[PDB]
């Protein structure tokens, strides 16, 4: 019951775009949009527009050159079965997502009757498979260009050239180098007399430095012959997505966890330092020390918070790779999670650190005025120097929190646009054949340079305490 | 573990807690080593500001403990190392004994000995140039030149005292770490303990800021 | 010397409430673990409660868990055992017992007189012998067979031997099966190995008649034997 | 008036006598012995309870319970096996410079820088420890209290005298006074018959416990001597000095037997002691390390360098199971 | 001068002691030190079986 009465004409084109027609009759009934064989060819080369992303293209090809170029049997046009339709509806919804399936391809019981010979089985589509520059041949439903079938985005960011990558490599190199050297210098200064210098505030400052140093060496895990490929690029040749996968290597998940732990530990160490200073300066003179009693509990606290945050990351993890920066880090795929997980700790730390630092400076200001014993010029000089100095250090901290926050929000909005811009680009790259193509907006790379400057500036800020 | 060893560990932790608490309580006090040559004036200031004789007092919410070792006859170098980590060294010096017998030179020798001693490189020195009341009139007849050959100036207390103070404060070889404070004990006040408090709070503040990673 | 005396005894209605006050006088009470042990009118001893030095740890027996409460007051030097909802199996004499746990110590040394309170998986130290008569002048061995090998990795064998005299508080005789209890004559000698213990009383005289309880101390609850009473 | 010349005549006579019968050259005999090679030791346990410098250690006869002094004024009796504490005795005179331990293991004898060897009582009923007696009478400062029995204590004071006391009577039953300088160290004998005093006159003397008259007077040092310890045989003893030259003297021959010296060391010796066998000598230097010397060849054997400050006291057990060094880091380490 | 009198008395009392040739002294020292080479847990480190540390 898969046969209609329609007058058809002998073929003029003897191809299924790669496969020879095994027949000598072709109708234009199934093609609801097409009228003539010329328009049939027009719609054939239109749907040839699906040339890229072959995993659905190779299996739609039967349906393509079956509806447009069918087979007549004595004024009796053939209609395909349910199997050929349903093979190209669910996973091959590119036509639906972009242009919508027209009335002719919506397989309805009159259009596509059930349980009869397809006849297209003999037309084998083996000569198929293409991925353009922004695409790569993959066979992983986990890692594909989810919106589009067949291929997946490569490892190297397609929004730039290797010139910009070299520029960023040089940038991270310079900053990583200077911070590493300065932090090793302060490390050496504290460790050279480590057997003596066990006084706790200085030890806390040492631990801040140590954390930022391991952060530096984390960031400097590239520039090797085969570093970026093993870190951020996958086996298939796709960028890292949904890090970490339980399938492939755990190469960059560790370079992520160390740098994230480094920074979070460093910042929480810093706020603990500020608290320790406030509580000390409260009892400046009178040889009473609050900090010494409870040291163990606060030391435990500082270490745990980054670890519980990073496991809370790894629980539902959208961490992934980056070719422009050259590190697997969190939330490049999804703005919201990174936004929350960067903003919330930094907001907390600014609000509490600022407060404790202001209470500390207000205390050690008032001690100059109201101390019963007349403070000698030698003590007043040092307490005024430290007051001014803590004021400047607090000012720099505030500056770094502002610049990072502003840059983050800018990135969130621009990424929200870049997603759609890139989708329009890859659509254009698919449309180049039908009848290169301008990129609307790009990542302004100087703003990520600003972000890196902010990170390493914070890194260098915690080393002014040995520059006496 | 076992049954009663579990209790043994409880006892261990409990007395460790008591020891930490007692240590914390004791460490909040400040200790002042009180030197002085024989008959310099050590017996005056001990009472005025109120083997080994541990004598403690309290002024403006601080627990001061004076250890006077002057009443012991032994080699100084043998027991002096015991007093490392003491806050201040009250070094009383007889001023009136400039002429009595050389005593000034003996006090000067002891000061030079204990000031540059290997153990006390870090600690500050408070010295009370005492018995000024009898000294002021002693130079009307007997000039200072009898004790000091290389002095040339006026025989006025205001100058003589200042020169002797300068002469004593010159001895310290390490000028950049340990401060030297000076006072002339006055009978009518409680200002002596006030001076001690001021010097001790100064050195405590300096030490606390050094411990605070800023200095 | 040490003066343990207890009060708050008498008779209580079943399902009632009572507190027992063990007042310690004449030693540093703030550093001593205190045991509560009872004795039925005509049966052997049984463990009730333990409190450690400084209220750090508490232990109760399976029979009286959740019902009884034990507390100590250091500045007044008092031990309170409050019991509620009394059963017919609690009519007994009650002793508060000193203990101090450090290396080469002698726990369960001094036993208080005690009070009469009446109403209207673990180790079983099965003391084999129940009754045996003796004549003065002879030496006699008394053995009690353990249900579990007490010898620990440390090398010690946690077993104590207590003597009770007719109408008296039972006093410590041997501690850790080897070392003599302080202020005890050199006649008594404890010996044995894992799962085999014996106290030999040499040249037995008067002022030694009474009952002998062997008590394990390996895990908690601690359990006394049936005991052996040496008849005159 | 001139009898000092006759004294110095006898001094030269005794020097000529002791030298004329000295074909020792001890080293020229030890060449046949096979060397100990190199012995290394690891910190088996660390005992950390103090809040200041510690000044003294003493192993009990049990070879388990060591008593340790302190500077806060809290002598704590350690348990060397499980790192447990048993007693924290808070002494009155916060200045301490020595500790002893009874051969029975009952009494702990302390006393520092205020002329009172105060003996305590551990194995008592009624719980806590108590100050049994405060032995006073010395004019200088107590240097080393040591027990003979549970009743007799010998104390090296700082006033050039050594006192044998009687605890029951609490008075100096016997006094020994031959020294000119501060008597800084005392060491008893295995047979407990005659002890050796190390004084600040750069001269070690052999006393008699029973009689009271000195029998041997060994000189040869340039500086103060800070520790003595008998050869377990009881016929020789080591002497550590401020000249960094530990030397073994013979009680029978009546002169120095051999010298120990290494060129690059300029520090002072604090404590010396022998292992149970008496082959190697433990010596505590001011280089924040203790040196294990071969006491038969003078060749350095081992360096236990695991302290941030100088080692003030060094105890070897009476069964040779471990050594315990007490530094100024407020820790004391048990090496093996 | 009684100090000097006591000193010369002690020197006279100490002068007359029967010395021993070091030949035998060092021999006795070596003999004792060698005979007790087995019962020294520091020279030959006993295996971790008996050593309670
Ligand atoms: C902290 N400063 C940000 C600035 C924005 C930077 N950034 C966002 C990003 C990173 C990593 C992955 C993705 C992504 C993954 C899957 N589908 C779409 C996008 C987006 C990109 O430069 C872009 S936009 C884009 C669109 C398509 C494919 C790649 C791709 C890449 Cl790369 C990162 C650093
Ligand atoms: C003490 C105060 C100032 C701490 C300052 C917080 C700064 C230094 C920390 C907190 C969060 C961190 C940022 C979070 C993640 C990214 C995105 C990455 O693509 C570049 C680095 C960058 C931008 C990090 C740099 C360092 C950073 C900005």
């Amino acid at each position: 019951h898969c046969g209609r009465a329609a007058p058809c004409e002998p073929l003029r084109y003897n191809v299924c775009l790669g496969s020879v027609l095994p027949y000598g009759a072709t109708s234009t009934l199934l093609a609801g949009d097409s009228d003539s064989q010329e328009e049939a060819h027009g719609k054939l080369v239109l749907w040839s527009g699906l040339r890229n992303a072959p995993r659905c293209w190779a299996v739609i090809q039967p349906l393509l050159c079956a509806v447009y170029m069918p087979k007549c049997e004595n004024d009796r046009v053939e209609l395909p079965s349910r199997t050929l339709c349903q093979a190209t509806r669910g996973p091959c919804a590119i036509v639906e997502r972009e242009r919508g399936w027209p009335d002719f391809l919506r397989c309805t019981p009159d259009r596509f009757p059930e349980g009869c010979t397809n006849e297209v089985q003999n037309i084998k589509f083996n000569s198929s498979g293409q991925c353009e520059v922004p695409l790569v041949r993959t066979d992983n439903p986990k890692s594909w260009y989810e919106d589009v079938e067949g291929c997946g985005i490569q490892c190297q960011n397609p929004l730039f050239t290797e010139a910009e990558h070299q520029d960023m490599h040089s940038y991270i190199a310079a900053f990583g180098a200077v911070t590493g050297l300065c932090t090793l210098f302060t490390l050496a200064t504290f460790v050279a007399d480590w057997r003596n210098s066990n006084r706790y505030p200085a030890v806390i400052l040492f631990y801040v430095n140590a954390c930022f140093f391991v952060g530096s060496i984390g960031w400097l895990a590239q520039f090797m012959d085969g570093a970026r490929r093993e870190i951020v690029c996958r086996a298939d040749g796709t960028m890292r997505l949904g890090e970490p996968t339980s399938n492939e290597t755990l190469s960059c998940v560790i370079i992520f966890v160390i740098v994230y732990y480094a920074l979070m530990a460093g910042v929480v160490w810093f706020v603990v330092l500020t608290y320790a200073w406030h509580t000390s300066f409260k009892a400046l003179g009178t040889t009473y020390q609050p900090l010494s009693g409870k040291t163990s509990y606060f030391h435990l606290l500082t270490w745990s918070l980054p670890f519980v945050l990073t496991v809370a990351i790894l629980a539902v993890a959208q961490v992934d790779g980056d070719s422009v920066s050259g590190i697997c880090f969190v939330g490049y795929k999804n703005y919201r999670y990174r936004a929350g997980f960067v903003l919330a700790p930094i907001g907390l730390v600014l609000i509490v650190g600022g407060y404790f630092l202001i209470r500390g400076v207000m205390t050690l200001f008032s001690i100059k005025s109201n101390h019963p014993g007349l403070l000698s010029e030698k003590a007043a000089s040092k307490i005024n120097e430290t007051m001014l100095r803590l004021g400047i250090f607090g000012f720099l901290a505030f500056g770094f929190v502002l610049i990072t926050f502003s840059c983050h929000f800018y990135d969130f909005f621009n990424q929200a646009e870049w997603e759609r811009s890139f989708r329009d680009y890859v659509l254009c790259q698919a449309n180049v054949t039908i009848g290169d193509c301008e990129i609307k907006n790009r990542p302004s790379l100087l703003v990520e340079k600003i972000n890196l400057f902010a990170m390493f500036g914070t890194g260098i800020a915690m080393s002014t305490w040995v520059w006496t | 573990l076992s049954a009663e060893d579990k209790a043994a560990v409880e006892r261990s932790k409990m007395i460790d807690r008591n020891l930490r608490e007692d240590g914390e309580k004791a460490a909040r006090e400040v200790k002042l080593l009180l030197l002085g040559a024989g008959e310099s004036g050590k017996s005056t200031i001990v009472k005025q500001m109120k083997g080994i004789v541990e004598t403690h007092f309290t002024f403006k919410d601080l627990h001061f403990k004076m250890f006077d070792v002057g009443g012991q006859r032994s080699e100084r170098k043998k027991w002096i190392h015991c007093f490392e980590g003491v806050t201040a060294i009250i070094f009383c010096v007889a001023l009136s004994d400039y002429d009595l017998v050389n005593r000034m030179h003996e006090s000067m020798k002891l000061f030079d000995s204990i000031c540059n001693n290997k153990w006390f490189t870090d600690t500050s020195i408070i010295l009370f140039l005492n018995k000024k009341d009898l000294f002021e009139e002693k130079i009307k007849k007997s000039p200072l030149t009898i004790c000091y050959p290389e002095y040339a100036g006026s025989n006025t207390y205001e100058e003589a005292a200042a020169y002797i103070q300068c002469q004593f404060e010159d001895l310290n070889k390490r000028k950049d770490t340990k401060e030297i404070y000076t006072h002339f004990t006055c009978a009518t006040d409680t200002k002596n303990v006030q001076f001690v408090f001021d010097a001790v709070t100064d050195v405590i503040i300096k030490n606390n800021l050094k411990d605070c990673g800023l200095f | 010397d040490v003066q343990l005396v207890e009060s708050g005894g008498g008779l209580v209605q079943p399902g009632g409430s009572r507190k027992l006050s063990c007042s310690a006088s004449g030693f540093a009470f703030s550093s001593f673990g205190m045991h509560w042990v009872r004795q039925a009118p005509e049966k052997g001893l049984e463990w009730v409660a333990y409190i450690s030095s400084g209220s750090g740890t508490i232990y109760y027996a399976d029979t009286v868990k959740g019902r009884f409460t034990i507390s100590r007051d250091d500045p007044k030097n008092t031990l309170f055992l409050q019991m509620t909802s009394l059963r017919s199996e609690d009519t007994a004499m009650y002793y508060c017992v000193r203990s101090i746990y450090y290396y080469g110590s002698s726990p369960f040394d001094f036993w208080g007189q005690g009070t009469t309170l009446t109403v209207s998986s673990d180790i079983v130290m099965t003391q084999a012998t129940s009754s045996v008569p003796v004549t003065p002048g002879e030496s006699v061995s008394i053995s009690c067979r353990s249900s579990k090998s007490l010898l620990h990795s440390n090398g010690n064998t946690y077993l104590y031997w207590f003597l009770q005299r007719p109408g008296q508080s039972p006093q410590l005789l041997i501690y850790r099966m080897s070392n003599l209890a302080s202020g005890v004559p050199d006649r008594f000698s404890g010996s044995g190995s894992g799962t085999a213990f014996t106290l030999t009383i040499s040249r037995l005289e008067a002022e030694d008649v009474g009952v002998y309880y062997c008590m394990q101390h390996l895990e908690y609850p601690l359990t006394f034997g049936a005991g052996t009473k040496l008849e005159l | 008036d001139q009898l000092r010349q006759e004294a110095e005549q006898l001094k030269n006579q005794i020097r000529d006598a002791r030298k004329a019968c000295a074909d020792a050259t001890l080293s020229q005999i030890t060449n046949n012995i096979d060397p100990v090679g190199r012995i290394q030791m690891r910190t088996r346990r660390t005992l950390r309870g103090h809040l200041a410098k510690i000044y003294a250690m003493h192993w009990g006869t049990d070879s388990r319970l060591l008593v340790s002094a302190s500077q806060d004024g809290k002598l704590i009796i350690w348990d060397s096996y499980t790192t447990n504490k048993v007693h924290a005795i808070p002494l009155r005179s916060s200045w301490v410079m020595t500790c002893a331990y009874a051969p029975s293991g009952n009494y702990v004898a302390c006393g520092g820088l205020d002329n009172i060897c105060s003996i305590y009582n551990l194995k008592t009923r009624e719980g806590n420890v108590r100050v049994s007696r405060e032995l006073a009478g010395h004019t200088g400062y107590l240097s080393c209290c040591r027990f003979l029995d549970d009743n007799q204590i010998v104390t090296s004071s700082g006033d050039t005298t050594c006192a044998l006391w009687d605890i029951e009577t609490g008075q100096q039953t016997t006094t020994f006074t031959g020294h000119t300088g501060d008597v800084m160290s005392l060491s008893l004998a295995p047979d407990t018959r005659l002890f050796v005093s190390g004084a600040c006159d750069a001269s070690a003397k052999l006393w008699d416990v029973r009689e009271g008259m000195c029998r041997q007077t060994f000189t040869g040092h340039e500086s103060d001597i800070n520790a003595i310890c008998f050869f377990p045989n009881g016929n020789a003893f080591a002497t550590g000095s401020d000249d960094a030259t530990c030397r073994l003297f013979d009680l029978r021959a009546d002169q120095e037997l051999m010298t120990y010296s290494h060129d690059n060391i300029i520090c002072g010796i604090t404590s010396v002691s022998f292992s149970k066998s008496g082959r190697l000598l433990l010596a505590g230097y001011d280089d924040f390390n203790c040196n294990v010397w071969d006491a038969l060849k003078a060749d350095r054997a081992g360096v236990l360098a695991g302290h941030d400050n100088r080692v003030s006291c060094l105890g070897v057990t009476d069964d040779g199971m471990a050594v315990a060094t007490g530094s100024w880091d407020s820790f004391l380490k048990i090496w093996n | 001068i009684a100090q000097a009198r006591k000193l010369v008395e002690q020197l006279k009392m100490e002068a007359n002691i029967d010395r021993i040739k070091v030949s035998k002294a060092a021999a006795d020292l070596m003999a004792y030190c060698e005979a007790h080479a087995k019962e020294d847990p520091l020279l030959t480190p006993v295996p971790a079986s008996e050593n309670p540390f």
